[PDB]
């Protein structure tokens, strides 16, 4: 079929075809480009027209090009060959090493696996780091979210989660970089190469990168989470792996659809986004799941706007997410790091049963306490710090200890801060926060943990502070 | 590019397409020939046949104004009235054709001067009085105007007489005498 | 004609709506006959929507509208130079015609993941406080962020005159050129800066882009995307290029205003859905480009004014998230006579500390972690990290239009975290370093050069700097 | 060209014409009518249709009513004959004294000077107050927001910097009342016919007054401190003087334009002023600054909605603010005349680099000074007194018996330049007069009269 | 079904919130006039008509009866919202959740002082 060009709004172009009208989800080429430039159908609206979102740029179309129909969804190549290669949203290798050369193609809009492929086994993934192991831990084939305000270590954190988990990996991983900083793929791009996940000289390359940043239009934001969910989709059903999914940022996802909705014509729901927004998410959130046939282990950032945790964007993924770790802005600011809020984090395996009942009241007992520091607050900022209870007094000092201490050092943040990154095994911190639960340091300054390993470390460094 | 305005305007796009046809034909004098021709073409878009195809909502926009210039070639159309029914078709507001017809009419029952007036009463009237009466709201008119008399039978108006000329409304009816009565007697 | 001339339907909310046009392209800059320029933003299926780069005043309905058959674009060149021109790039200094021979797409896109190349080479700002503790690398986005009257231009023109030193010199691996565009700033404060940088000649490397604040909103929309495109012109062709947006608040608001006069769906604040794409597009296009491409190089210097200290905002975080750092300017440190009130606490560059010197990373290092203890304690050990706390900080105050080289710098730093001011009077400490620099710049010549070309402190330079500072620290009050 | 009056709502307008458009921003004049209505074109909405505001009711209009075009916008009579008179957003004399016999018009809606025009250097304009060219300087060619509101003597200072600009610098001044509440702007009129600044029996008035009252169509208040800038424009391009430029209020001038906004159906921004606040504010202000023929200062007083200083309008057109003037009650009670708080006042001009050195020294010695004594008087020694002492003759010294007020209190006018300023403070601080009693100082000219009075 | 057989059940709505935001993606779609946060006119009758189906018939009816223990998600404790304030003012009273209750240890984190049960002493044993 082919068709003809009749509005272009933006990034939204509205298609006259005569005869052969395509169905809503197809992949549209414009005829008269110099890059290749892919159309997806949205809507049909009537005297055989349809609206589309492309997905690159649209300027220099002019009115009455010719577009010609593929007959079928935006597909891209998928299998083993897409290991240690980079595609872009439609799928074309974008790391000048020429063609994908795989046997298949898979398209980007599939339907969420049934109820009863779902699984439900719940071990634990040991990801090293003492605040989220010790309060909010990770589950294998969960799905683990990220949230935090602009600038607070969302991306440091997902590179220390590659640094600890994707390297000691046993099946394949997917990194979609979704509107993100562009030098931030390049540096990523490299430091697996030289770490030898990636190995351009051969076949032996553990990675498969989608692309779509923050200088693409919003067709392209909008579906390149769906093209990483196509390759991990692949690596899971058709090979049974275990597969990782790094997803960096999900909502530029979302916000895409909101750039776009606009002009879709659409009444806007609140705040701004489109009215189809929670559906969106849905479709796009629930392929991204381990199902019994695989398992898809899938840490998700999520930006937040204006440090606004009730925006509908982030406050409609909270119910997508096995494990849920809230960065925030106040605690960045006291100089801790990773900037983890002790007290709205949560996992779904954080259960006496599962975690087992010790490290259960180790996490239970951190937050209690830290809440009593946070209630004291206010008393502490006015009325001064001598005026509390003697009891008050040591919650207050027991809570300023386990605030430092929940911070670590990473192997990635070595770079601009110079401290040696540690990897703390669960034993350990379970072990730190028993004792210091237990009044166990009350003698050491509350500055001997800031920024330390494990606790040998921390009274190791309390000794060095004379 | 100048338009000349009618004296009477109609609005919406029945309007809109009723002035742009009153302009045309004005700046090449083909008034009372386009005229005819819309109330005939008018004639023919109501034929259940092509009144029935013209408003299906799946008949591409290109098929249907070929076929229409197939049908209205047939009757000798000057160019203005088949480029008015191009221009309504290959924007799709066909449907309306009638009424923009309609409203056409009208704005020639303003070019002749036809000046329409009512005059209601209680009962029927006869035309002796019906034609003096002709005769005396033809005074009130200027210089050169056509009057179009259509009177109304009501017997809720309990007799005298209602006339309403375009604008102008003088009531003499038994009915607003008897209000002005109980309004005033009341105050 | 109705291909390639339009008639103006509608003229209103600063948006032509024009009939005809049936071979126009989207995004492509038609040219009204009021001697206008305006670009085809909306192609509906009857009529064109386009933005108008100036006052609508000058547009009535029914004026004739040609086409350019060319995507809005800007010429570009060497000929640019010492030129202040306006967001189409037309010369508003009276010095004639902009001699440029080449034009480039405002609307480009911004290089991809391979073009690249991690950040390596220093871009020496002059700050003893930004380029100690901040230091900013050619091809980074590093974002000038504080309140109203903080010193944000202050700090963007000391960065162009110190340049100078460089463009005049002999490699050219190491200049920079610098360009200046000005959105909704009064325009006597851009003529007065035209003026500050021609006194420090200054200007022969630099263009200024100025949509000052009389400018119709889509001139101060594109003036960004004129400067990004003068700059990419020496991204690409080996060359290195600074740009200072100053400011994208200013650019955000303006549209702000062309969204709501189009009628799009307002979200936070009023502001439309794409008021991030709108940054992100922009801050995208200053990279480093690996040799396979040049090596050359764009950095970009955003500054955004937050209201009352508020950084959690919408624009300014999303600047921030797409930024590579920030520069905080608080206010309260500005009252307190710190100049520039460089919150060093809250300041960092992700992609900088592989950018800084060796000799400069020498004592900047040491410094940071003093400074760190001095910010976190505020005993007999910490009296002592106070008291060099504020001596360093006393010594990070600077003046203005005094950007110092990186050998100077490093020589102060040197001298004040190897304990030698732990004895002076704090308020004593500038004059001190003022007369300190005087002496080093005249006995010491030598030792100065062979730091800079060395870019290392050797144990010889080393210890010929303590016994410089110890003489000439003797030899004080 | 000649259109008529096609749909009236409210102060909105449409008017269609049959041939010749008129630009936007034209001024039309409605025929047939007993006092003159002129609308201003906004849009074009198309089908030769325009779309206007009102700037007078639109009570009785008519559809199809004749309405016909001026080829050019509001034109107001300018030139020195404006001097002491008062007109409206259109120019007409609203003071029952004739008309306003000038020799040329010029339209309200202009350009701002070209970046060619600009004058390079930031120069220190002398109002011959003490407190302003010392501790806040004006800056010649800069916007200063004037805070404070009643009972702190405003409307005094008002007139004592129109009287000394025009003595010192020869240049006139023109008060542009953007919302005033009538009753307020009669008591001005009539302060300012008392105080000579307004002379209505011989050709030696200061000041032009143009007002556009609170009970006027949004249109005439959005464009009367157009009107007032047009004077003031002619002032500065044609004679080349230095002239002043009150605008009061600002706030209501952005009120206008939020309504005439809204009454044009345009979507509302933030909070709920126009998409356009900011450019608005920017063509109003962008046309006050300095050229090579003169310039133009304007003092603006500043309203701030609920007392909140991040809202888009103070926080709007803070950006065009050199300088600020802060009238605190307070010092007023404190016998202190003019009130201007000299810790909170503000500028831009006080930078060594423009000021000089020693300006800039002496004036940021007082502030410190003036500082330790707050500090001190928390507490109510050795020096520490001695402060107190040099601090309560600063606080003496800062006041200054204004000329406008001989009226009243029989003291003579003193206009204190900016050398002898200088010299007094420096003096001051030095200790050079630390034995004359504090009570030497109140009221004073130069330091000399202080030490006269000392005599005493 | 269960309520007009003579037996008793207990729905549980999980939550409303999630519907009510699917009825405003239909409603906002199928352009009618949009309200508070965007949502349609008439969603307090699409709860209503819904919650109030819960009933305890008579003995001429068979006694059974149907419990509803809606939920409802609120942002950030604003139980000022739209759709919050439409359920708690259909429903027969609360239970409030908090967070601050919860991290101190108390769980169920139920806010005592905010929960209402309009039935009240009613619905309890003698014991109890
Ligand atoms: N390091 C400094 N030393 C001395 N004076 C300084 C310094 N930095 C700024 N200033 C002065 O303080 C004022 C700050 O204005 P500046 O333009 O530099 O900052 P800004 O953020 O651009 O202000 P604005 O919001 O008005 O644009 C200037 O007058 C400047 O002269
Ligand atoms: N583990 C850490 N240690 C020290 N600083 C950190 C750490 N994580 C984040 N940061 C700070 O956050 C900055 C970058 O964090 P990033 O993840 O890139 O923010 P974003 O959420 O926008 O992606 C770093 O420059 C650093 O200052
Ligand atoms: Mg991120
Ligand atoms: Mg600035």
């Amino acid at each position: 079929a082919t068709g003809r060009i009749v509005a272009v709004i933006g990034a939204v172009v509205d298609v006259q075809f005569d005869e052969g009208l395509p169905p809503i989800l197809n992949a549209l080429e414009v005829q008269g480009r110099e890059t290749r430039l892919v159309l997806e159908v949205a809507q049909h609206l009537g005297e055989s027209t349809v609206r589309t979102i492309a997905m690159d740029g649209t300027e220099g179309l002019v009115r009455g090009q010719k577009v010609l129909d593929s007959g079928a969804p935006i597909k891209i190549p998928v299998g083993p060959e897409t290991l240690g290669r980079i595609m872009n949203v439609i799928g074309e290798p974008i790391d000048e090493r020429g063609p994908i050369k795989t046997k298949q193609f898979a398209p980007i809009h599939a339907e969420a696996p049934e109820f009863m492929e779902m699984s439900v086994e719940q071990e634990i993934l040991v990801t090293g780091i003492k605040v989220v192991d010790l309060l909010a831990p990770y589950a294998k084939g969960g799905k683990i979210g990220l949230f935090g305000g602009a600038g607070v270590g969302k991306t440091v954190l997902i590179m220390e989660l590659i640094n600890n988990v994707a390297k000691a990996h046993g099946g394949y991983s997917v990194f979609a970089g979704v509107g993100e900083r562009t030098r931030e793929g390049n540096d990523l791009y490299h430091e697996m190469i030289e770490s030898g996940v990636i190995n351009l000289k051969d076949a032996t390359s553990k990675v498969a990168l989608v692309y779509g940043q923050m200088n693409e239009p919003p067709g392209a934001r909008a579906r390149v989470a769906l093209t990483g969910l196509t390759v991990a989709e692949y690596f899971r059903d058709q090979e049974g792996q275990d597969v990782l999914l790094f997803i960096d940022n999900i909502f530029r996802f979302t916000q895409a659809g909101s750039e776009v909705s606009a002009l879709l014509g659409r009444i806007p729901s609140a705040v701004g986004y489109q009215p189809t927004l929670a559906t969106d998410m849905g479709t796009m959130q629930e392929r991204i799941t381990t199902t019994k046939k695989g398992s898809i282990t899938s840490v998700q950032a999520i930006y937040v706007p204006a440090d606004d945790l009730t925006d509908p964007a982030p406050a409609t993924t909270f119910a997508h997410l096995d494990a849920t770790t809230v960065l925030s802005r106040a605690i960045a600011e006291l100089g801790i790091y990773p900037a983890v809020d002790p007290l709205d984090s949560t996992s779904r395996i954080m259960d006496p049963n599962i975690v087992g009942s010790e490290h259960y009241d180790v996490a239970r007992g951190v937050q209690k306490i830290l809440q009593d520091y946070k209630s004291l607050q206010d008393i502490i900022a006015i009325l001064g710090m001598d005026e509390l209870s003697e009891e008050d007094k040591l919650t207050v000092s027991r809570a300023r200890k386990i605030q430092r201490f929940l911070s670590q050092p990473f192997q990635v943040a070595e770079v601009f801060t110079g401290h040696m990154g540690k990897l703390v095994p669960l034993k350990e911190t379970i072990k730190g926060f028993q004792q210091i639960l237990a009044g166990e340091y009350d003698h050491l300054p509350e500055q001997a943990f800031y920024m330390v390993g494990p606790i040998e470390e921390a009274v190791a460094k309390a000794d060095k502070l004379a | 590019a100048k338009l000349v305005r009618p004296p009477v305007q109609v609005y919406g796009i029945e309007g809109r397409y009723a002035t742009a046809l009153y302009s045309a034909a004005s700046k090449q004098n083909k008034l009372e020939q386009v005229e005819k021709e819309l109330l005939r073409v008018a004639q023919i878009l109501k034929e259940p046949k092509v009144a029935a195809s013209v408003l299906n909502p799946y008949v591409k926009r290109s098929i249907k104004v070929k076929s229409l210039n197939d049908i209205t070639a047939k009757e000798r159309f000057s160019p203005l009235t088949t480029n008015l029914i191009n221009l309504l078709a290959e924007n799709g507001r066909l449907s309306n054709t009638q009424g923009v017809v309609s409203a056409f009419s009208t704005m020639m029952s303003v070019h002749r001067g036809e000046v329409p007036c009512t005059v209601t009463s209680a009962s029927p009237l006869e035309e002796a009085t019906l034609s003096e009466l002709k005769t005396v709201l033809k005074s009130f008119l200027s210089q050169g105007q056509v009057l179009k008399l259509e009177a109304k039978t009501d017997p809720s108006i309990l007799g005298g007489m209602i006339v309403r000329i375009g604008e102008k409304y003088v009531d003499m009816s038994v009915k607003t005498k008897i209000q002005k009565l109980g309004r005033a007697m009341r105050e | 004609d109705l291909e390639e001339t339009g008639r103006v339907l509608s003229i209103g909310d600063g948006i032509a709506r024009v009939h005809g046009l049936r071979n126009v392209q989207a995004e492509e800059m038609v040219e009204f006959s009021s001697g206008l320029k305006g670009m085809s933003l909306n192609l509906e299926p009857d009529n064109v929507g386009v933005v108008v780069f100036g006052n609508d005043k000058l547009i009535k309905e029914g004026d004739i509208v040609k086409r350019t058959g060319a995507i809005v674009d800007v010429p570009v060149g060497e000929e640019l130079l010492g030129r202040v021109v306006d967001a189409l790039g037309n010369a508003i200094d009276g010095k004639g015609p902009i001699g440029s021979k080449t034009r480039r797409r405002v609307g480009l896109k911004a290089p991809g993941i391979i073009p690249r190349i991690s950040v390596r080479e220093p871009m020496q700002t002059g700050i003893k406080a930004v380029d100690s503790l901040v230091p900013i690398g050619r091809g980074q986005r590093e974002l000038i962020i504080g309140d109203r009257q903080t010193g944000k231009t202050s700090i963007a023109i000391d960065t162009i005159i110190n340049q100078k030193r460089f463009n005049d010199g002999s490699d050219e691996k190491k200049k920079l050129y610098c360009i200046y565009v000005a959105i909704g700033q009064k325009r006597s404060t851009v003529a007065q800066l035209v003026k500050r940088l021609t006194d420090a000649d200054a200007m022969k490397y630099t263009i200024v882009v100025s949509a000052t604040a009389s400018d119709a909103a889509p001139l101060q929309y594109l003036a960004p995307y004129s400067g990004c495109s003068m700059g990419e012109y020496f991204r690409d062709n080996g060359k290195h290029a600074l740009i200072i947006y100053d400011d994208l608040s200013k650019q955000a608001v303006a549209y702000r205003q062309m969204s709501l006069l189009l009628r799009r769906p307002p979200g936070r604040e009023a502001y439309p859905g794409d008021v991030f794409y709108l940054h992100s597009r922009l801050l995208e296009r200053a990279a480093k480009m690996n040799d396979a491409f040049g090596g050359g190089s764009l950095t970009a210097l955003p500054v955004i004014e937050t209201q009352a200290g508020d950084v959690s905002a919408y624009i300014p975080t999303n600047v921030i998230s797409i930024t590579d750092g920030q520069i905080f300017l608080e206010t309260e440190l500005f009252y307190k006579g710190i100049r520039p009130a460089i919150n060093v606490g809250l300041s960092v560059s992700r992609v900088g500390s592989a950018a800084q010197t060796r000799a400069m990373k020498q004592v900047a290092g040491t410094m940071k972690l003093e400074l760190a203890q001095y910010r976190e304690v505020a005993d007999a050990a910490t009296q002592q990290l106070l008291s060099r706390g504020v001596r360093l900080t006393e010594l990070l105050k600077q003046g203005q239009y005094s950007p110092m080289a990186i050998e100077e710098q490093v020589a102060v730093i040197y001298a004040g975290v190897r304990g030698y001011l732990d004895k002076l009077e704090p308020s004593k400490i500038t004059k001190f370093e003022n007369a300190f620099l005087s002496h080093v710049v005249s006995q010491h010549q030598a030792l100065l050069g062979t730091i800079r070309a060395d870019g290392k402190i050797s144990e010889q330079s080393d210890a010929k700097l303590k016994e410089i500072v110890t003489n000439f620290l003797a030899g004080f009050e």
